[PDB]
């Protein structure tokens, strides 16, 4: 109810890591369109790769290390040696597991937030000149052609240009 | 009515991950953090192959056990591999002192070299070297003995005190091994060493130690009521070791010279050794070590990922295929 | 200022884990009502219990293990043995502590976000047909009876049905 | 596009930890103003200090501990002892690193959220009486003097007081 | 003016938790992650009770210390409990070799069975078994000795070399204990063993070791200037152990037969042993092990939660009772 | 048109930190979580200074090595510092038994006190104390010996069995050190002790042990083919230690009395010891321990921060100076 899945047919679309993109889907006289937003999608791809790399790179501490052998009168050291092994095993297993689970709810929220943040960014440009109609769509109060659509998708929509036309249509369309 | 929707597109995917709040979410992409497979071979660490003892273990190889003679040796190794069929060690019943310590210190060696420390032909004119073999260590059907050690016996109703000492002019450490024999009865003492009240004294500048025959009755092992202990020691470059005895010395014949490595270890694997490289070696097989975790085996050698008991660890990076309740 | 505590009297209300619910509070001709939102509250209950379980289940690694005894010439092993015990003690205490603290600011934000997300969802349906008046309330520009209210609380509010009535009232109420 | 950097000239401004503040920037007949919001900024300062303290205090577990010496026949213990040292080293390094990196994306989101939350709080008071014009600014539909401005900044803006004036201006300014 | 608010309802609650940003938040519900109490009893692990030595410790019980005789034994145990009053061990002054190792290896046993390895009545016709007791180990007011060992002495101005050996036809390992006596003076040597220059030799197929009387002057302990060392060894199923001596053998009388367990340990607790079960045992009491952390004791036995030094660890799951600054 | 913007103001800053999503973000403030520097001095732990052995190591100081005589001692220490020039220890070739254990147990002491356990002047009227020095341990150009021990020799073609024993009426433990000499030949045995078949017996109520001359040929060390082993033992408050020998006893002259501490250790540092305090001491220098992590040295003593191999760990707390993409 806040934003939908841009019903892209299922293209090869974009770059790995995120296997998709944040974008638009318009409808004007000229026809319909699907466009992915570069500036936002790309930032996320950089972010999430930076994230995956940290999780991997920052380990890369290990050094040549091993495992040991004792005799029938060294049962105590042997078990001290196991306590160590298993101690580590429990620690990593627990952290690596929690870390992935926690950090996954994060990546997924991150995506949802970026999509919503994009909506707020378009809302910021249009203002008055459009009507919020749910499901992350704006209905324009002026004729918005492909050129005008493009200026929205790349953050250069000129509000004042259409304010007056929009004023008329809105005064006597909604209210 | 010109209209614009903002939302997100997700590519086709079967990739599934878990989060704290959901159990089986389909995302468009994930990166596995877990190393969970191995090439199935014992490769080379530090660009060097492991020492591969064959039908025998480190004791049998270090001492010269006969079955072991069928085997090669190189001048260095990363680690050592014993197989599930390295049963041939100390063929004459007895105790290898600090066997575990020696095994540890030989796991990574740099310039192995076996040399004749005390040549048989010339080192013992007053003692008998010719005789002194046993069924316990037999080669080619006949009674024999270790290839690296020598069993000195009375030349004829006499074993005069002997005293020989090596000086170690090699540029590295020398590993000298010997043994002390414990006859099962005083009669045997006489037969062998002709010296009821005899002893063995071994002295480096860092190593004094006396030995005496623990003459006693015991169960047969490989048909021998007698025992022998095998001792060792690392001789330092300038230093000299000196042996001295009136009986019971399984004298050194060949010693070893080497530079001990940082600190490897021993792997017991029936896998085949191949000429590939590895940062991380496991007993069942080598593994990639670019990922931070691994579930193959806890007992590892190298710069290895952390052993974790997880089955899968997928880090989501993609978009959800089924949009979230939040987004609706 | 964005949403309040639905002043429910203090019922036995809902299911454990979350000891409460996300919901509504209306006022129409017929009278006033308090209704908890099933779909949203429930989702959170499932999520938080999934969360608590992970934190507990994923440990369940431990295996028969112990503690050790040495003699007056084994002081060094003994102390090596303590270094291990205490090492582990520090590690778990720091992680279990951080982990609860961090993950508690999370659970609490999670709740606040679900409530605000519900608000955005209702805003999505009503659009024009209502007025945002602060503190997470909408004032209707049309007569909304118990049936119409229910359709809001369960996501089926029919906008076009009241658009025109709302139009009139809004044109000459606000504006 | 949702909120900007209050172009404060670069004052000694506020208290450490956060080296800045959440605030406003107005413009009316009387002139322009920059005022930081006490209630919101302060809350964050308390939060983030509480956060930095937890990360430090909860460690404070260590106890008199050390490192060990063995002889030429104790190579195996010696290496068991290293396995322990390095084991620990890897564990803390990885966690301390991840912990800072993860918890830093958090602190930064926390700031951005508080600034946006403040905007939604002002939106909550003004409602109708002002117009959202992007970049986290409201345009008033009535004359808002320094006294009226203050009431906004401190959560006491009286909507009904300016509703009617605002009604007129808005009916025949926008629409 | 029909009106609808969206918000959240919170139930009454006193539950408080902590977060990184606030110190004492009242939420409507929390789950404790910390195990922080114990039933106060030593229960059973692996559905088996622990060995509960009474007024005496492992040494006294293994050797047959007299005070210990007041005590029962079962055929298996999960772990072992010594109390703060198990002072009765080696009543005749001396050293128990590898005491710590033995204690470790006996912590979990499967099928205990004590047996008469060398029956007193028939095993030593040439030596004296009748006499050989000491004040140091006294029972019922009179001078006595260990129940599980036997102190052989010259039958009459002679101690002929003795040589007896057990063969272990049981299907499990045998634990054989003996001792060697060290008289405080050569006069005592004579009185006891009549053999100034005597020895003790003990030999299994995996265990050779000679012993000699360390005749020396020393402080009295429980009124004894003499000392004796107690040694042990595990005999393997087919293998045979053989003793042989001319003096100073505190010979084995009873030995033990058992299957050693995985790897338990020993707890010192004055808490009462009851017939309940536990996955995790602690010295003050047993604990639930469903939660991941625990603050009772670091020294634990079982599949235990991690010892943490925290006081409380409450995970919030509920709603705030005082709404947040964010929500205002 | 009256207007109001809500935003945030950020002060000037160069502070940069890292997050999971960005590599070099300029924030207005951060707190360093890493301790990454040290005052460069060995300070006092537990408000006490470390024992500072000078030109010599623990052995040379415990025994009375001559070079060591140039050195002071106090009645307590937190830890011990050996420098890179503490070469002077056991100047007469030989083995210090359990040297590592003793060094561990003396790392924190409470009330040190050296005392004359067996005064030379009066303790040995039948043996020779006057002579018995060696080039190996020479002071002021002449042949000498350890200040803390005494080398007994035949007074004149005889070394009667000696037997002396201390009783320990001090209120604390006594650390008693002695030595056993191993001549290089039986001729020297005679010259020194006149007793071919001699021995050394040492007995406390918790310590029996016999010693014999391992007479053998060996390499010279500091010009000595002879060796001597140095043993030690902790005598308990009421207990008595008793020595007894017919040769080869480097008898105790001075012993030590002390209360052993909790558990410190030994640091090898060439840094200067100063009169400052520290919760955490490192070999290169002392460090603050209010922060949770540290990268100076892993080998530490005190209540120390965790050694981490990080370079910088800055926790952001401030606002971004370049506003985020989210905020635009
Ligand atoms: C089994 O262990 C028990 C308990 O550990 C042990 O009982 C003790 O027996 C000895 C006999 O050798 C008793 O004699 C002691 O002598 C010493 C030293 O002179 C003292 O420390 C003791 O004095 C106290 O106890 C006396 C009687 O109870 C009092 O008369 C006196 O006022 C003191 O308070 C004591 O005289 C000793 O009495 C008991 N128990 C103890 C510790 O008091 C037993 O000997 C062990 N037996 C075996 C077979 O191992
Ligand atoms: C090298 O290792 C091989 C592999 O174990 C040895 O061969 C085996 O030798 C054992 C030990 O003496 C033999 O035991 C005997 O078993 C036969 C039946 O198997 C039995 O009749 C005898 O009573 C005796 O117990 C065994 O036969 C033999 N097995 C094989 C594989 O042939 C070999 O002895 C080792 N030699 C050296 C030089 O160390
Ligand atoms: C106390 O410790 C010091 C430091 O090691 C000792 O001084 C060193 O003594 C040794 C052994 O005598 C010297 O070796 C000799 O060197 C000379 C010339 O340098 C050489 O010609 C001789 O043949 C002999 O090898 C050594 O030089 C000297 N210092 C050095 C340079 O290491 C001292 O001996 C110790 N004394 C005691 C009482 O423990
Ligand atoms: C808020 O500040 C304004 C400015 O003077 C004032 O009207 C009001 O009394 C204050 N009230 C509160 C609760 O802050
Ligand atoms: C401990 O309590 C848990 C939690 O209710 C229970 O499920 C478990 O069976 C108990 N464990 C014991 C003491 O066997
Ligand atoms: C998650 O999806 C897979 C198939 O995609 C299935 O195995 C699993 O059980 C699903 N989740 C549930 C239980 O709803
Ligand atoms: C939480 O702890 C405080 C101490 O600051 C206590 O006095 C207070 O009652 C608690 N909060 C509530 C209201 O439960
Ligand atoms: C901001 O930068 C200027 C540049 O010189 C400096 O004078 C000013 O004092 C800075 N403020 C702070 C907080 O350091
Ligand atoms: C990170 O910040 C520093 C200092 O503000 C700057 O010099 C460096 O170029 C930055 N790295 C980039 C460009 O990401």
């Amino acid at each position: 109810g806040l934003f939908g899945a841009i019903a892209g047919f299922i293209e090869g679309g974009w770059t790995g890591m995120i296997d998709g993109w944040y974008g638009y889907h318009h409808q004007n006289e000229q026809g319909s369109g699907y466009a992915a937003d570069q500036k936002s999608t790309q930032n996320a791809i950089d972010g999430i790769t930076n994230k995956v790399n940290s999780v991997i790179e920052k380990m890369n501490t290990q050094f040549t290390a091993v495992g040991k052998e004792f005799n029938n009168l060294e049962r105590r050291i042997e078990n001290l040696n196991k306590k160590v092994d298993d101690g580590f095993l429990d620690i990593w297993t627990y952290n690596a597991e929690l870390l992935v689970l926690l950090e996954n709810e994060r990546t997924l929220d991150f995506h949802d937030s970026n999509v919503r943040n994009l909506y707020e960014k378009v809302k910021s440009q249009l203002k008055n000149n459009a009507k919020e109609i749910g499901n992350g769509c704006f209905e324009f109060y002026h004729k918005c052609d492909d050129a005008c659509m493009e200026s929205v998708r790349n953050g250069t929509y000129d509000y004042p240009k259409y304010s007056e036309e929009s004023k008329l249509n809105r005064e006597e369309i909604d209210g | 009515e010109d209209t614009i929707c903002i939302g997100y597109h997700a590519n086709n995917s079967t990739d599934t991950v878990d989060t704290v709040l959901e159990k089986n979410v389909t995302v468009t992409h994930s990166v596995n953090l877990l190393e969970d497979s191995h090439n199935g071979k014992l490769c080379k660490l530090k660009g060097i192959a492991p020492l591969q003892l064959g039908k025998c273990n480190i004791a049998g190889w270090l001492l010269g056990n006969p079955e072991c003679d069928l085997l090669l040796t190189a001048s260095s190794w990363s680690y050592i591999v014993e197989t599930s069929n390295s049963e041939n060690g100390t063929c004459y019943p007895g105790d290898f002192i600090d066997y575990e310590e020696l095994r540890e210190q030989l796991s990574s060696v740099s310039s192995f070299e076996k040399f004749e420390i005390f040549p048989k032909t010339s080192s013992w004119p007053n003692h008998e070297t010719t005789k002194g073999v046993t069924a316990a260590c037999s080669y080619a059907g006949a009674s024999s003995f270790y290839r690296n050690l020598l069993w000195l016996t009375k030349k004829g109703s006499s074993y005069p005190k002997l005293s020989k000492s090596y000086v170690n002019n090699k540029g590295k450490e020398v590993l000298v091994l010997w043994g002390v024999h414990h006859p099962p009865t005083g009669t045997d003492q006489q037969s062998l060493y002709q010296n009821a009240d005899a002893y063995v004294s071994v002295g480096s500048s860092k190593y004094n130690r006396r030995f005496t025959p623990e003459i006693a009755a015991r169960p047969k092992v490989r048909d021998q009521a007698g025992r022998m202990n095998y001792y060792w020691t690392l001789l330092e470059p300038g230093d000299t070791i000196t042996f001295e005895a009136t009986g019971n010395l399984i004298a050194p014949w060949y010693a070893f010279a080497l530079n001990r490595g940082s600190g490897s270890g021993i792997i017991t694997s029936d896998a085949p050794v191949h000429d590939c490289n590895t940062k991380c070696q496991t007993p069942h097989g080598a593994i990639n070590s670019s990922l931070p975790f691994q579930n193959i085996h806890p007992v590892t050698i190298g710069e290895c990922p952390k052993y974790v008991r997880s089955t899968k660890l997928r880090m989501a990076t993609g978009l959800r295929n089924i949009p979230s309740i939040q987004s609706r």
